[PDB]
């Protein structure tokens, strides 16, 4: 959508992650692996709900009101009877139908910027590290166990201790 | 600073979202069909095809609408002084008594549903010089000829009606209803019969209105054996002020007052069965939950409702789109 | 690899978007002029000038009001057993025949309007006592006089005016309209010269519902010749109900009744031409086209129309923002 | 508008494109040419007319209504008949300005987003051998011919093939 | 290029944005407290609890509600041809001349107030063999006996009452609102000894209609001394139509015509106090400013008002969300 | 919000800046300083109070219309009256409450975005000079004097005059 994530620079989506909406796969040389990320499932999935919430905000009770079903004939007033609760219908009823479409609309742009999000966050850490492969997976240019895969989806990644690892398996090489 | 010591190597971290195999498919502002994770149901749909007999206080009308209740048809002897939240009207309904027409029958029903009670007062009216109580044999009260609970059909005394003017003061706090009524006679015989007056009169007022009637001598159809008719009219009387009935033949007159009061009471025409549980929307259809922001059963309710729309489906999306691995 | 890949070139590549010369101003959340690439206009504004004669069937009044064409004016006698979609009622109509009014004439234009038919039943009314088929020459029919063609005026025979009490059962599954009326006399000479009675009545009668009216004798403003007047009222007979007639003077007599049916059918008033094209939206000023979704020609609207706003122009953006490299 | 590319960072439009709405124009060793990028155009005009589709999604049709135009002076009823008309006309009246200022909004802001998709996309590809000059414009720091232009633009372009190139050029240099 | 930087540092440069120690709850798609550095008010919710004088015409109805003013009760005289762009009408004004109602005085009050004119024309009626200028001590002008200012009631003359049948053509190019009314006398011997026939008549008709109305005789309760009552019609007349007034007996008789005008006036129910002050929006509690799009003061306004919202604040925000540095 | 840059990769905003809605704080060889950024505060602002004159935009006039008060009881007609006017206030406080959750909801996105346009524009400044450390600041890897930061803020910074110093600095080091 907006930001071209999903359904955008992500190829796909992961039938197989179960236990979150975003998340992270790797493979080190330990193995590898898929683990959800919390934090942005829950941004993107509270966001929902308030919106859902919002919606749902009460029922307006209404007691006497007009007839609105007639089995005689009458003419003139009757015809602004039905004419008031028939332009009623029709005003409600584009309500509805604008509402859940702006609404819509608007579901799958945040959930493909807390995609983006995700991304970007994941970027800014691992700093001169790392390189984007383009499709939304980060070629890391040092070893990085499971450890380090973990601290870097637990944020506490530090680039520093392996930026001079990085640097010359990134650049040095032969050009 | 760290020293890697031996080995030299690179790592993959891939960012990705979830995906489903089924998947809905909701409308957008670019789209109309976009297939999302996930989506919610906004337009309820369907009744439990009963009226819930909780919250509310519902009346059944079994086979008396709203308006014999009020005027005392025999076979709906059962209401009097009755109340209720809603009262349902069923279509088997049917009246069985003198043969009535009522002017604005719909502001009469209106009125009184709103005002939620059929409580009466008896008041005493002196009727001098003509003959009270009178019934005939299509409203049969037991074995014996009857009419309306709550109206007194004057009659000459011997061979006299006289001029009938009474008054009755509205000395409480609030408002009275009165509901009062003339006779049609079917022919000019039939008026001198009982009115004497080859033309009677009734002149119904306030210090704010008046409203005088005339009776109209004519055959109608046959109905429950008679040609007369007689219609039914109503005056409201605020408290400091005074009804004045004033007649000269064919006044039908009021025993008393029904109490009006002020509140959320209606009236619903239905044939749904009411049943025990509790339910704060009702339909004509039944009863249906307002878990839902709109709704698509009918456009008549009472209560706390969801907002009636023409569409039978509206789903709010309650995920991403989903693009998924294989296919769908 | 290569071996020493030694050229040191550079290169450029710069990414960019179109833009117009020209380019129209849109209106937006937070600005009310901004300049798009690209728009298209979404309320349309201008008539053909004719109202379309297709798809829907659209009855040319000429010079006939639709109730004079009800009522059976002699130079409407051509509408007689018409139908209409729509009928066009045209500022240059006009009555020509016996002086009349009708209480509640909005009612019944609405009511036949809807309906969509004239088409009459006679029935055989007996009318025994009376003389039939009355005329004026205010309606001439040819050189004689004449009266609508769907009413029959009834005077006294010899010397008395007996009292009418007719009856006509619905029997058939569908409602009958029946169009009745009553004599306005000038004089009460006039009253008695025709009904005999110095007092005339009419009660038309169902088993739900009667009207009693009675004429009032005085002088009106010459209209054709005229101080007299007939009011025009309206019975609707369901089905297996029955309609019972009964007078002692006055009475203008129904002659059969007129087929009510339940379709999409109106009435408009509109001097535009009808011409031979399609269009499924009809306004007094013209058919228009419903591609776009809102108009600003006219809030009468027939048929599958846009829906009337205030604004007359609306321009949905259709690209994006002009930013011009120059402007040529 | 809200990603900044369109009337941002990317100065103006170029009234010289006609064969699409985004597009690319080069400057090389066999000269200087122009092309639309017809997959990010199609994007564009795909949301835009389905957007435009669902605003001209059917109009309803009504039959026997009320009277609107009246020649006689009649009181309480009539004021009722025009006081429900012109409440509903100002209701629909409302409605279509809205609508059209969020639509408009938003296509404003899709577009910007496509031409910010596309330029971010262009980037990913690049990887190590293009700087951004920050106006749209890559420098490309490796020798890259027509046929490596086209491969840019049709999105086969390999990196590492210029990778070494590239970085000595960009790196290296005297610092 | 340069030569040695012996040093060598470097810099940070930090990108940020306001906060604020206060800021506001706003409400949003997604939430409904969230707090932003600045917002506005969008409900205008207070009155000022005075009725600016300014830009309308506010006229103060002060004690006389527009009927009477209209009819010419003597203590209303105050308003003869007096016009307004708004009359407002006080909840303290009485009646104090002949006790009358008016059949459907909704549409008579509406139908005057937005005419927006009192001015009135005499005409010269010519009513021969009836005494006219009656009046009675309900209605005391001055010392006297008196009676509405704008209508003329018109009893016999020594023994008789004719049928007055009179003409007025309406020959200008306006509308012509003609008030008249019916006396309905308290006994049959009030009717004799003023109108001779024991049953008065009154038909009052154009080319275009009639009202033919018949007087009830009968008691209504005391008010003012009397038992009586004269209910009020209207008539209007088209230009180039014409009015016949035709009586036969209780005619209280039309003194000429108020003219019609079509313009924005209107009536409004305010006890507030008129002061002097500019104010485009009224509302019966007081002006109200129009600078915000939504009120929630009063559904009744008058003039440019904001619309009338259940809501009593909505907070438009007009900054970014506020994350302040410190704690609470 | 969808730009993640307020309340986002930005931890908090400066209660500390009065003269402008966004800025620079620095550290560089001649000491600490803080500094508004006009253009990006004027954006905001234009767009604010854009959007809030299109909704103080013209109250309509009404004069004469329906009784809504009443102290009868008269059945039929007086609740059609009541009722038309129940339904169009519903509906105008339906519209009412909408419009201030969408327009809020995108002021917040505005504001949001603007901080982030600002976030990019500084970056493609810089080019290969500067790094970001992911909270919104960026490590300059030249000397960096007042004059040299005037010039990132005033949009004069000439990256090619530092460019060897700040590679040099960058990367070189021991790795
Ligand atoms: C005026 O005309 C009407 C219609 O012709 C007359 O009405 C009919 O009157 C007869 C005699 O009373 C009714 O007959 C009775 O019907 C019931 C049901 O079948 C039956 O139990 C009785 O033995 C008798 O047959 C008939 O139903 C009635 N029809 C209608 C439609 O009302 C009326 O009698 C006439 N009146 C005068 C005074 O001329
Ligand atoms: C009651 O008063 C009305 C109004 O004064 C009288 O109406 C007028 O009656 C005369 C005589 O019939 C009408 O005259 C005719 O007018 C036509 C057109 O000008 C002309 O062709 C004839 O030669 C003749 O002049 C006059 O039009 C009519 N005016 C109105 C406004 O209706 C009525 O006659 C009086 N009736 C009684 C019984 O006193
Ligand atoms: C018909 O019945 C009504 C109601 O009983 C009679 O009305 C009452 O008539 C008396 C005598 O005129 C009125 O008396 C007046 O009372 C006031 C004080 O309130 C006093 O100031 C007067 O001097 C006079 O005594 C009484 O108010 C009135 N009541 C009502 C409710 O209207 C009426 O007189 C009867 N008429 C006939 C012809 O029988
Ligand atoms: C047809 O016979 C009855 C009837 O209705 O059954 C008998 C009835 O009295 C008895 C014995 O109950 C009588 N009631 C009175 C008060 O006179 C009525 C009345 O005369 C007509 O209904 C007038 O229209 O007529
Ligand atoms: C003025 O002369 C006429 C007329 O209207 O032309 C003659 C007409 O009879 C002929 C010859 O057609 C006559 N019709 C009947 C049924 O009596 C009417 C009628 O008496 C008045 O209209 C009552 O108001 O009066
Ligand atoms: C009760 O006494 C009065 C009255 O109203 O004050 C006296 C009054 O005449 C004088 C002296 O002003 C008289 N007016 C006329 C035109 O007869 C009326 C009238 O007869 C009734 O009101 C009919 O209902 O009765
Ligand atoms: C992050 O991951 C590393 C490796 O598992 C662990 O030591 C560290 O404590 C984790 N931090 C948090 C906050 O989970
Ligand atoms: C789909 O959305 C609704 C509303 O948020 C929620 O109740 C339901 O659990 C969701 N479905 C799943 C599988 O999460
Ligand atoms: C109806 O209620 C009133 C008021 O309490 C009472 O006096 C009257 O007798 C009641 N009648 C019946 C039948 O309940
Ligand atoms: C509800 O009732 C109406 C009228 O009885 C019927 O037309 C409608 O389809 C019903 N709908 C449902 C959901 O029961
Ligand atoms: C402008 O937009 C309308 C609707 O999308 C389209 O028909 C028209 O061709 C567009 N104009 C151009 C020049 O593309
Ligand atoms: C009108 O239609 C009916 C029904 O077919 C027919 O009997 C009648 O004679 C028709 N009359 C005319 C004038 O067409
Ligand atoms: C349509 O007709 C009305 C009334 O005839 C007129 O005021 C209006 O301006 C006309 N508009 C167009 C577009 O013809
Ligand atoms: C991309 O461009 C190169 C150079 O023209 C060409 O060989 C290659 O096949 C192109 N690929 C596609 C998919 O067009
Ligand atoms: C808050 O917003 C309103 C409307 O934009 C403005 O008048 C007011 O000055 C703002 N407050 C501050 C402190 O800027
Ligand atoms: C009312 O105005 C008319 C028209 O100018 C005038 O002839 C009449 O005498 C005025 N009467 C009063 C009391 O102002
Ligand atoms: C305005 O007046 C109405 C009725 O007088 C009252 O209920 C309402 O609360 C008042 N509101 C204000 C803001 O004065
Ligand atoms: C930018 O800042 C530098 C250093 O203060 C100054 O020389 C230069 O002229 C400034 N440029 C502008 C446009 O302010």
């Amino acid at each position: 959508g907006l930001f071209g994530a999903i359904a955008g620079f992500i190829e796909n989506g992961w039938e197989g992650m179960i236990d979150g909406w975003y998340g992270f796969r790797h493979q080190n040389s330990e193995g590898t692996g898929q683990a959800a990320d919390l934090k942005s499932t829950q941004a993107a999935i509270d966001q929902i709900n308030g919106k859902l919430n919002r919606v749902i905000e009460k029922t307006n009770e209404k007691f006497h009101q007009i007839e609105k079903e007639f089995s005689e004939v009458e003419g003139r007033i009757q015809d602004l009877e039905k004419y008031v609760e028939d332009t009623k219908i029709d005003l409600w009823s584009y309500n509805a139908e604008l509402l859940v479409a702006l609404e819509n609309q608007h579901t799958i742009d945040l959930t493909d910027s807390e995609m983006n999000k995700l991304f970007e966050k994941t970027r800014r850490q691992l700093r001169e590290n790392a390189e984007e492969m383009g499709n939304g997976c980060f070629k890391i240019y040092h070893k990085c166990d499971n450890a380090c895969i973990e601290s870097i989806r637990n944020g506490t990644y530090d680039h520093d201790v392996y930026r001079d690892e990085a640097l010359n398996n990134r650049f040095q090489i032969k050009g | 600073q760290d020293l890697p010591g031996n080995d030299n190597s690179t790592a993959t971290l891939c960012l990705g979202h979830h995906a489903v195999p089924n998947g809905t498919l909701v409308k957008t502002i670019t789209d109309d069909q976009i297939e999302v994770t996930n989506a919610t149901e906004l337009v309820q749909s369907s009744s439990t095809g009963k009226i819930c007999n909780n919250p509310h206080r519902i009346l059944d009308g079994i086979d008396c609408t709203l308006i014999d209740a009020l005027l005392g048809d025999p076979h709906c002897d059962v209401f009097q002084n009755e109340t209720w939240d809603l009262f349902v009207e069923r279509s088997k309904a049917f009246s069985n008594c003198y043969p009535y027409d009522v002017p604005d029958y719909a502001s009469l029903r209106s009125l009184v549903a709103s005002s939620g009670t059929l409580e009466f007062i008896t008041e005493g009216f002196t009727w001098t010089g003509v003959t009270q109580n009178g019934g005939s044999n299509a409203c049969k009260r037991g074995p014996g000829s009857g009419f309306f609970s709550r109206l007194n059909w004057l009659t000459k005394s011997g061979s006299t009606y006289p001029v009938l003017n009474v008054t009755m003061p509205n000395n409480d706090n609030f408002d009275k209803l009165y509901i009062w009524g003339i006779h049609h006679p079917s022919t000019n015989q039939e008026q001198t019969s009982l009115y004497v007056q080859a033309s009677g009169r009734v002149t119904v007022s306030t210090r704010r209105s008046q409203q005088t009637i005339i009776p109209n001598i004519g055959s109608r159809p046959w109905v429950r054996g008679l040609s007369s008719r007689i219609s039914i009219y109503w005056t409201i009387v605020k408290p400091g002020d005074v009804l004045v009935i004033n007649s000269n033949g064919n006044l039908i007159a009021p025993r008393g007052y029904f109490k009006m009061r002020t509140g959320k009471s209606s009236i619903m025409r239905s044939d749904a069965p009411i049943d025990t549980c509790i339910s704060e929307c009702i339909t004509p259809n039944g009863s249906i939950p307002n878990d839902k922001p709109f709704q698509n059963v009918n456009k008549i309710t009472y209560g706390a409702c969801p907002k009636y729309v023409k569409q039978n489906t509206l789903k709010l999306a309650t995920g991403m789109r989903n693009v998924p691995e294989k296919q769908t």
